[PDB]
RNA sequence: CAUCACCUCUAGCAUCACCAGUAUUAGAGGCACCGCCUGCUGGCUCCACGAGGGUUCAGCUGUCUCUUACUUUUAACCAGUGAAAUUGACCUGCCCGUGAAGAGGCGGGCAUAACACAGCAAGACGAGAAGACCCUAUGGAGCUUUAAUUUAUUAAUGCAAACAGAAACCUGCAUUAAAAAUUUCGGUUGGGGCGACCUCGGAGCAGAACCCAACCUCCGAGCAGUACAUGCUAAGACUUCACCAGUCAAAGCGAACACUCAAUUGAUCCAAUAACUUGACCAACGGAACAAGUUACCCUAGGGACAGCGCAAUCCUAUUCUAGAGUCCAUAUCAACAAUAGGGUUUACGACCUCGUUGGAUCAGGACAUCCCGAUGGUGCAGCCGCUAUUAAAGGUUCGUUUGUUCAACGAUUAAAGUCCUACGUGAUCUGAGUUCAGACCGGAGUAAUCCAGGUC
RNA sequence: CCUAUACCUUCUGCAUAAUGAAUUAACUAGAAAUAACUUUGCAAGGAGAGCCAAAGCUAAGACCCCCGAAACCAGACGAGCUACCUAAGAACAGCUAAAAGAGCACACCCGUCUAUGUAGCAAAAUAGUGGGAAGAUUUAUAGGUAGAGGCGACAAACCUACCGAGCCUGGUGAUAGCUGGUUGUCCAAGAUAGAAUCUUAGUUCAACUUUAAAUUUGCCCACAGAACCCUCUAAAUCCCCUUGUAAAUUUAACUGUUAGUCCAAAGAGGAACAGCUCUUUGGACACUAGGAAAAAACCUUGUAGAGAGAGUAAAAAAUUUAACACCCAUAGUAG
RNA sequence: GCUAAACCUAGCCCCAAACCCACUCCACCUUACUACCAGACAACCUUAGCCAAACCAUUUACCCAAAUAAAGUAUAGGCGAUAG
């Protein structure tokens, strides 16, 4: 009660974000308001293609699937194996409840569908070994056990009540086969450490920092970053940015690539952060980074999403209310 | 801010105490004194005794079950001629089983 | 605090009436378990009737 | 505050107020005339007026420099009459020390025939009463409200009842509203603001049986999964220092051939159900079936409170060190990192914000770490002035203007306008401000009552 | 001369400059049930209907205070003071002015400033200086409005010298986890773990303590024995036959006590040398005396009387610090 | 040796028993105790609260007509305190 967190953290976003956005701020504060759609994320391990049949009756349209035969149309590639289905643009229709399979495990997972471009934006190949940083709660994660192209997996997030609601989910949907080998390590510790635990051992690297999400800020009324308690974390937040991303870098091999991911349209976790790790690392530990383009990537996902074309380095995702997927940034940075 | 007590866990009965049948004999969280001759173990590794009988602390070698994976892999491990031992806890028995008495005489 | 669990009570088919209360999955169909049932000292079927609360 | 003037709101009417009245009226309110300006309500100007609050010319004067004289009352003595607060007992000294830390009574020294009378106000933490300061109470009361619990009451309606060729009144039962009624403000964190916290598990945490470090620092838990004999019974024991609760368990019947997991939880009453069984972020987690704020108008019962402790940190002073400034040159002077002594101050956790006695008048006592006067070294001391050091407390150390966590700045002088201590030294000698108050506004806070170390009277 | 820091009460500890007491006399404060115990009667029955009984039952004896709130309610009594109103009356010189809520200024009303006074003349006055003084004035008389209220030019003003809700009586010996008090003699045993709590000013349970009873072990303690970790590491503790000793457990009945303080030691509070606060072990103090100057906590010492006997215990600070070379030196050279 | 100090009745308390009083003259509801003129005025209606529940909000004993016993039993009750 006293002052509400949702307003405290409207009025700290209308500042900020009516000079980023300018005209753009309104539509995006009604969709930031409003509901965001939610993209069925169809589970490999159970009756996938049961399951695509069912989402095709309910007018729901695999955009992943587009989105693939778009790459010979324009003219790394992205992570395979990935079925996402979504209404089209401007349809409120909210998917049923997930339910069990045939074979245990639920049929189909519900997440944004903003969250899966990281993951496209990855380019997971077979064969890798693939370190998230804060994986947890598995919104990520989930989507990297669907490719299948992962043989060893370190899901790390330093809140353990996140990593709980992690396991329970992978208990859910991820056979418990996958499960049982050392192919999939659950540990509850600071990213920080990983950049001295283990050195160039991960191929592929994802890196989604903490941030003030913008989604959740606005309506949860619990844990709100925004609190007068929570106000020491959110004006370090931006440190612990650049020291995980840095971390997640200095873990991957040379050769490999990261992606940094964030849930926010805040230029000073986004594109500040992203710049802050590359200046890092040269000047304390002497490695250098390339961020590759992600123009390509753009112009094929444009059919179902909203980006915002004025960023310096990554892709930032803006929602829309015909398009509430986001908001969504993320950078692709490979290690040389 | 977490508060929180003692447990009360440890030897309930020495060397040479004289104990009866299920009386617990300690109690552990972890496996700090293994179950001997006529001691069982319960869930929460507490140590009673089966048998009626003075109670003996000895030193016993410890071969694990071989299902146990994670204590079969550490023998597996240590350098040829290494012998692990581990503190054991027995109830030597006092009284027989029974005796035959005479009940008639047919 | 998410109610994923539901409890259900199961209740024999031996007609004599003997049930017992389990807790399962709320997004599961009813179950048929095979439980002992002592009014006739043996395993029996029980069905789900009727939810109790979420858990 | 009221006040003409202005403005808002309500009311179309009579036989006890309004009123023996009728919208040019009456009532409930705001604001404070007028004049100007403005919106479609707001801002300035200005006549007089004021025991309002400041400022100022001139005069006036004992307000003062700087007090003095006289008269009257009082006073003191003689005669008559004759109280009150107060009072453990007193055969009632001073200086150091000690001490519930401020000694007439204790320790060590010093002083000391006994008694009135008149003065004095340093002490007897002097006396009376009032009040301040917080704190406490499952102590009160006033006020306010979107605190909880209510509509008995009143008003407006509905249906019933009743009349009935229709209608009302009354009554019963419902539904809104008004105005009231009863009751309460859970603890922890110097206070307030903002937040956090209250149960359970683990670690720093008592190194070795058990228990034990509150506050504090840090991380968790309010699940899930596998079973469906996770059946029924029954020796002996453990136990979170009580109880409640919790834990283990041989044998036996019946089957098969005491589940994982550090925490993962909630009593009684009551409610639901044929039985079985289930029900609370009762999280203030041994739980009240359901109750907030405020008081500077406050009340009652009590408790606490300048002075005192402080070999680590920090600050100051004097030495030590001898790097470095001073043309050269450690030491004429100055001085870094430091060290050793004396003194002051800060301090166990929201690695938040703020807030909790002192001048003056009079009279001074004392210290010297000396501002002036005196004596004596060194000088980058020619002489005059200066700088520095030793010695010296006999004596002296001004008058004004603004302003005042009551202190600085400024003006004119002086051989100098010393640093402190003394329960602000000193309020039973006096007085100003503050602590802050009963009234009142301005600014800010609050729905309001009311509040703010803020501004002012 | 020598020795001796009034009493009560409240706190860890009072000579305390914390509370109470001028003093005398009189008055003034522990009321009761179940159970248990003790002593009689009778006895598988007891009792003067009813009730209890697996030795009980009946009777007696023997245990549970005083004063004090602010309040709340009910019914009365009050507007001769005051607030306002009603009825019918009265008063206001002189002067300047004008048909004035005008000016000056008496009577009169009010009470601005200062001083006196402070148990006073006075539970609000006096002297001087002031505001009003033809008006929204002042004032005499009678009447009205009464406490869940009245009245109010709102000051939370006034309503008979304590009005944030009058006074009196009654409920009422209200209640108070709070303060204070608690009255003959003598002896005996007798102090510091905790938990829960609208709780930390309290209470309940446990621990401790007391009395009675029953029973047999209790304390001290020889080995043996009690975990690995994160690599290592303390004083010790538990258990414990002998032995030295005399207690311990259980049964019955209750009350009372609890933040103790300081000293030694080991620690704890963001990795804080002291200090503050908080644990642990031990001691002392809240019990005596002697000694450290006076002295609750240091040291010596505890079982109680009389003696004009004796032997002892602890028990009195050390320290005074700075002399010193004599003689000589040309040169391959400014390597 | 002053002030004083001492005293024993007055009467009262609790029971039993029995059901008590009020016109001498005059005055007395108007301003009571006031000799002496048109009134029309008339009575009846749950107690509450303190207190206990360690707050408080439902609730909380108060002779109702025979001592004893049934019996603090059946019942009632934030199924609490307590009531019966
Ligand atoms: C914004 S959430 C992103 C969740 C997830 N990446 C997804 O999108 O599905 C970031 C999470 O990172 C975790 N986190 C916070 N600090 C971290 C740290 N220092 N190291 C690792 N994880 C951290 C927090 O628990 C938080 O839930
Ligand atoms: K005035
Ligand atoms: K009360
Ligand atoms: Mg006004
Ligand atoms: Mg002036
Ligand atoms: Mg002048
Ligand atoms: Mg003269
Ligand atoms: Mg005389
Ligand atoms: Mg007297
Ligand atoms: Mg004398
Ligand atoms: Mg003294
Ligand atoms: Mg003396
Ligand atoms: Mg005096
Ligand atoms: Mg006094
Ligand atoms: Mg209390
Ligand atoms: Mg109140
Ligand atoms: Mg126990
Ligand atoms: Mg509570
Ligand atoms: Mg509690
Ligand atoms: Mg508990
Ligand atoms: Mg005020
Ligand atoms: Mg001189
Ligand atoms: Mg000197
Ligand atoms: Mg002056
Ligand atoms: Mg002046
Ligand atoms: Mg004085
Ligand atoms: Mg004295
Ligand atoms: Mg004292
Ligand atoms: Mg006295
Ligand atoms: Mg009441
Ligand atoms: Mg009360
Ligand atoms: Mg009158
Ligand atoms: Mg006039
Ligand atoms: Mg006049
Ligand atoms: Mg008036
Ligand atoms: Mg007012
Ligand atoms: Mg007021
Ligand atoms: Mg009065
Ligand atoms: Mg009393
Ligand atoms: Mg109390
Ligand atoms: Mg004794
Ligand atoms: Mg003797
Ligand atoms: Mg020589
Ligand atoms: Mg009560
Ligand atoms: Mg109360």
């Amino acid at each position: 009660p006293k002052f509400p967190a949702v307003r405290l953290a409207l009025q700290n976003f209308d500042m900020t974000y009516s000079v980023q956005f300018g005209d753009l701020w309104p539509s995006i504060r009604v969709s930031l308001l409003s509901e965001q759609k939610y993209g069925a994320l169809v589970n490999n391990f159970a009756a996938w293609d049961h399951v695509s049949a069912k989402l095709e009756q309910l007018s729901a349209k695999d955009f992943v699937n587009e989105a693939i035969s778009h790459w010979e149309l324009q003219s790394w590639a992205c992570s395979p194996n990935l079925r996402c289905f979504t209404f089209d643009r401007g349809d409120i229709s909210r998917f049923p409840p997930a339910r069990p399979g045939s074979l245990g495990v639920m049929e189909y997972y519900l997440m944004d569908a903003a969250s899966l471009l990281p993951v496209l934006a990855l380019g997971l190949q077979p064969g890798d070994i693939v370190l998230d940083l804060c994986a947890a709660p598995g919104g990520k994660t989930l989507a990297l056990l669907q490719t299948g192209c992962c043989r060893n997996l370190a899901a790390n997030d330093l809140s353990p009540s996140r990593i709980a609601r992690l396991q329970k989910i992978l208990h859910s949907y991820v056979p418990e086969e996958i499960r049982d080998g050392n192919q999939v390590r659950v540990t509850s510790w600071d990213g920080r450490k990983w950049g001295e635990l283990e050195g160039d051992t991960y191929d592929r690297v994802l890196v989604d920092v903490p941030c003030t999400t913008d989604r959740h800020s606005l309506h949860e009324e619990e844990n709100n970053i925004f609190k007068r308690s929570r106000k020491k974390e959110r004006q370090i937040l931006p440190v612990l940015q650049v020291q995980l991303l840095a971390a997640g870098l200095l873990a991957t091999k040379p050769g490999g690539h990261v992606v940094y991911s964030t849930c926010s349209l805040s230029h000073l976790q986004n594109e500040y952060v992203v710049q802050g790790a590359i200046e890092l690392l040269a000047n304390q530990y002497s490695i250098q980074v390339q961020v590759e383009d992600l123009t390509h990537f753009r112009r094929v996902f444009m059919d179902t999403f909203c980006f915002f074309s004025s960023c310096q380095v990554g892709e930032l995702v803006i929602p829309n209310l015909m398009a509430n997927f986001g908001p969504m940034y993320f950078c692709k940075m490979r290690r040389l | 801010g977490g508060k929180s007590s003692g447990r009360r866990q440890g030897i309930k009965k020495m060397e040479g105490h004289y104990v009866h049948a299920g009386n617990i004999i300690a109690t552990q969280r972890h496996f700090r004194w293994h179950p001997g001759a006529h001691v069982g173990v319960g869930k929460n590794k507490c140590l009673y005794a089966l048998e009626e009988g003075i109670v003996r602390y000895t030193k016993e070698v410890y071969v694990p079950h071989p299902r146990n994976t994670e204590a079969v892999d550490l023998i597996t491990r240590l350098p040829k001629g290494a012998v692990l031992y581990k503190t054991f806890v027995h109830v030597v028995p006092a009284k027989p089983e029974g005796t035959f008495k005479l009940v008639a005489m047919l | 605090s998410k109610s994923k669990n539901i409890l259900v009570r199961m209740v024999s088919e031996a007609g004599t009436g003997f049930c017992f209360n389990t807790k399962r999955n709320r997004l599961r169909e009813k179950l048929t378990l095979l439980h002992y049932d002592p009014v006739v000292k043996q395993r029996v079927l029980f069905v789900e009737k009727k939810k109790i609360r979420s858990l």
